[PDB]
RNA sequence: ACAACUGCGAAAGCAUUCGCCAAGGAUGUUUUCAUUAAUCAGGAACGUAAACUAUUAGGGAUCGGACGGCGUUUAUUUUUGACCCGUUCGGCACCUUACGAUA
């Protein structure tokens, strides 16, 4: 009792200071079907990888 | 004779495909919306994109697609979605049964209050007429702006079509649900099965 | 209550169950279905039984 | 199952399928696909020969099944023939129409969509009017809900896109203005220069109608085909 | 619908079964 | 595979299964709704719309055509903008009884401004 | 003058929210919600159109609703009511969907 | 808010107070002097000007009108009083 | 369809492009006569319906100027425009608060 919140903590500090995985990304983001141009910009470096 | 049987079990040679264009207020909800459109889509056989950078809803038919309304069914859904319908009703268009409708009624009053004054008259007291001529026509009315968008089965939609009309023109929607329950009254029996019934309303 | 007012079996079982209920004893009239709303009680039960009743009947005191 | 008519109505009827013969259909020169489809037309014989029927009639085929691309779902073009060959058809440009599939597809809320017409005549005097639609394009990292341009630049928008269709329409003959809107090159010139006055989202030349062609040679509608 | 009433009818007649039966063994079958 | 172009006009009151060549001008075979069915007031239904489809079928594979591009309508002026019944009953007993369909498209007259 | 026609409008959104119009959504999903799918469901509406039609004939004060919450319930449920009424309402200003006046 | 120098306003305050609204009035427009490379004629040209400024001669410009300030034409300098 | 919790006109009203004709609004100016003004007796021009009802104190939007600018795109590089931001006048409307009221 009086330990951190790690996330609250993280989330206070960023308001307050304001090859093999890009794959299995793609395979889980073709099956939404959301273009959602992160994706556009994940197929991009893949097409140029 | 009315009845419509669900399509039991390759049909297209041209893979078609349909696109609706939606703006960003309307690209939030559908975003997330969008799993249970494309699950019933799946369930029908076409693959549903959506694309929230040009802001766009695709349908297209894939190789194991058999039911072949069932692309007019998805571009009448994409239209409905565009058209900012809630996704459960918009879905609801995907049974055999259904049908929509678009109704332009601004260029039915020449003036602008007078539009408004006859918009909110369609639309009654606390929204009591408009869910007592869904109810008397079983048909989803939804006033949308300029238009009126309406769904459900085919006789509804002549009904509120008659109705809508004559809404904006002036007879009171109160008047037409009134004629709609006498006409119910006598359709309920069938010894008066065919006759003019002009002498009741 | 919840089936409509005209109804035959409504009707029919109103009159069993107040029948019943002023035979056990319980209700004290047979013309109301607000008796076993709120005067169906275990408390009328309990005073249904024997010793309150024979209480009541003066065999005790 | 039961008839409806009136007395000594029903004639005997003939066979109709008789009198009839099909035509294959070449399409003109600039598409991929030449083999398009199959006309059955009456048979011909005195009194009403057939080839004037033929000489008559127009197609409407859509542009994926003539250049073997679903890209071109939409702009279907419509086809005169005024030649015939033996089981034969030649063909030629009349018109080019967008799907009202597409007119709907195009259409969003809070953007301005700039229409021009044209009247232009090509080198060949054939009159033609082009129709082209414009939408205004939203600019990416922007906040601001509505990206309409003011009515004096949609007139100007609306002044660029006439003066590029005209001074690139009128060059060229019909053959090479189809070969010129096939991949849109005057939808991406247009869209290239209006975007000093306002950036536009998509510029396409909706419809193609050909008015008057005054001559019938043989020899440039055999040059095609 | 009228299956809704039919329905609700022939709950009622069950639950009258039950509690019927539950009533006179309760007065140890005297009524 | 030879396309015919089937003009499917579905109204409300009823519905018109039409095939015609490539060009749009002869006509091959046309069965209209109220044909199949004695009574006027069923004159628009599936069930006419699927009797309609299936003789179009028959008479279109009887003379060999097996190919069709399926132009829907409706009563567009000041009507509704909507197919009836018969056009989704029409296209499945149309393609369910052979009949590889190729392009559809609801080529609706929609007016800039009737009224 | 006509009475069942008063009876009609006021009583829809009740009959529309029970289970009568299977084409509209919110009465397809409450017609398989199962506090209509139940034995009595119809006895139910009924009550609750008895009370709406005695509040419309004079009484001031409700037979269904409950008079006494620990003031933690009730804040959280107008509040919760509130909030949904106006999201409702700003979702439909954006969409252009207008709606029913009542302050 | 409740208390204030109403006398003595800041510069930063009163410099994005409207025109008009300043606590004495006065204009935020300004006068330029403006030569053109191959001559030695010293032009002095107001900031909103609405006329299309010559030079002494030689048929240039010097600026053209707008609905604000007068926009100073191509290759010229400008000492600002 | 675009088409609006917008634009213009005093009002009714006004939506296809282009040309001509005057007029009008706001802004800016290194523009002039210096009370010319405010209000309406009299008068003058424009013309099938109804049916549920001295500031407030700023903020978020909005459009019309004018000014400023770290920058993305025109731009083969300067114009210039689009987008973002700030200042400033002006105007249709929203919500909160009343500064109050009062029939
Ligand atoms: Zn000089």
């Amino acid at each position: 009792i009086g330990n951190l919140d790690l996330r609250s903590e993280k989330q206070r500090q960023a308001e307050r200071d304001l090859n093999t995985a890009l794959k299995k990304y793609l395979r889980k983001q073709r099956k939404k079907n959301i273009i959602d141009e992160k994706r556009l910009k994940a197929e991009e470096l893949y097409r140029q990888m | 004779k009315w009845k419509i049987e669900p399509f039991l079990p390759g049909p297209f040679l041209e893979e078609s495909s349909f696109m609706t264009l939606f703006p960003k207020y309307r690209e939030r909800y559908l975003k997330d919306c969008w799993p249970l459109v494309t699950k019933a889509l799946e369930k029908h056989g076409i693959a549903a994109t959506l694309d929230i950078v040009e802001g766009s809803m695709t349908v297209k038919t894939t190789r194991k697609t058999y039911d072949p309304a069932a692309i007019l069914k998805a571009r009448d859904l994409i239209k409905l979605l565009a058209r900012s319908v809630p996704a459960p009703q918009a879905l609801k268009i995907l049974e055999d049964g259904m049908a929509c409708d678009i109704i332009k009624i601004r260029s039915m009053v020449r003036n602008k209050e007078r539009f408004v004054k006859r918009r909110q008259r369609l639309l009654g007291q606390n929204g009591t007429t408009l869910k007592a001529l869904e109810l008397l026509t079983q048909t989803y009315i939804l006033v949308h702006g300029n238009t009126v968008s309406v769904m459900g089965g085919y006789k509804g939609l002549k009904e509120v079509r008659r109705v809508v009309e004559d809404t904006m023109n002036n007879i009171h929607p109160i008047y037409l649900i009134k004629e709609l329950m006498i006409k119910r009254e006598l359709a309920k029996d069938p010894a008066l099965a065919h006759e003019d019934w002009s002498r009741y309303l | 209550s919840l089936l409509p007012p005209d109804n035959e079996v409504r009707r029919k079982h109103e009159t069993l169950l107040l029948d019943k209920l002023y035979d056990m004893g319980i209700l004290s009239t047979k013309a109301k279905l607000s008796a076993v709303e709120h005067n169906v009680t275990v408390s009328a039960f309990a005073r249904r039984r024997l010793p309150v009743v024979m209480t009541r009947l003066r065999m005790a005191e | 199952r039961l008839s409806k008519g009136k007395k000594g109505l029903k004639k005997k009827v003939q066979d109709p399928f008789t009198r009839k013969d099909w035509y294959n259909i070449k399409a003109p020169a600039p598409f991929a696909v030449r083999d398009v489809g199959k006309t059955l037309v009456n048979r011909t014989t005195g009194l009403k020969n057939a080839n004037d029927a033929l000489k008559g009639r127009i197609f409407e085929v859509c542009l994926a099944d003539l250049q073997k691309d679903e890209d071109h779902a939409f702009r279907k073009i419509k086809l005169r023939v005024d030649e015939v060959q033996g089981k034969n058809c030649l063909t030629n440009f009349h018109g080019l129409d967008f799907t009202t599939d597409k007119l709907r597809s195009l259409v969003r809320k809070w953007q301005t969509l700039i229409e021009a017409n044209v009247t232009v005549t090509t080198t060949d005097h054939y009159l033609l009017r082009l129709f082209a639609i414009a939408f205004t394009k939203r600019r990416p990292n922007q906040i601001k809900k509505t990206t309409y341009a003011q009515s004096s630049q949609i007139r100007a928008i609306r002044r660029k896109m006439v003066e590029i269709i005209q001074r690139e329409a009128a060059s060229c003959t019909l053959h090479q203005l189809v070969s010129k809107l096939i991949p849109e090159v005057i939808g991406r010139e247009i869209e290239k220069a209006t975007q000093g006055i306002y950036p536009l989202q998509n510029v396409h030349i909706r419809k193609v109608k050909l008015l008057k062609q005054p001559k019938f040679d043989l020899g440039a509608l055999m040059a095609l085909h | 619908a009228d299956e809704k009433l039919r329905r609700d009818e022939e709950e009622i007649k069950r639950m009258w079964k039950e509690i019927s039966a539950k009533l006179d063994a309760l007065s140890s079958w005297h009524y | 595979l030879v396309f015919g172009v089937a003009r499917i006009f579905a109204s409300f009151n009823d519905t018109f299964v039409h095939v015609t060549d490539l060009s749009g001008r002869e006509t091959i075979c046309r069965v209209t709704g109220g044909m199949k069915v004695k009574a006027d007031r069923d004159e628009s239904s599936p069930y006419a719309a699927m009797l309609a489809a299936q003789d179009v079928a028959a008479r279109c594979k009887e003379l060999g055509i097996t190919a069709l591009h399926i132009k829907i309508r409706a009563t567009g002026g000041n009507g509704t903008k909507t197919p009836g019944p018969g056009a989704q009953s029409a296209l499945r007993a149309l393609a369910r009884s052979g009949m590889k369909i190729g392009r559809i498209e609801d080529v609706t007259p929609t007016p800039s401004d009737s009224t | 003058n006509d009475l069942a026609l008063q009876r009609l409008i006021a009583e829809s959104h009740i009959l529309s929210e029970a289970g009568a119009n299977p084409s509209h959504w919110q009465s397809s999903h409450a017609a398989t919600t199962g506090t209509n799918t139940r034995a009595f469901a119809t006895g139910r509406i009924a009550k609750k159109t008895t009370d709406m039609r005695i509040q419309a004939l004079g009484a001031k004060e409700s037979i269904l609703t409950q008079q006494k919450m620990p003031m933690n319930m009730r804040k959280g449920i107008v509040k919760h009511q509130e909030e949904k009424e106006k999201k409702r309402r700003q979702e439909a200003r954006e969409n252009g969907i207008v709606l029913e006046r009542e302050v | 808010v409740l208390a204030v120098d109403l006398l003595n306003p800041s510069p930063a305050s009163e410099a994005r107070k409207h025109k008009l609204k300043t606590l004495v009035p006065a204009p935020r427009s300004f006068f330029m002097d403006v030569k053109c490379p191959g001559c030695f004629t010293i032009t002095t040209v107001f900031s909103h000007a609405q006329t299309v400024v010559i030079c002494q001669g030689c048929t240039n410009v010097l600026c053209q009108p707008t609905g604000g300030k007068a926009r100073l034409t191509e290759g010229c300098s400008f000492r600002r009083k």
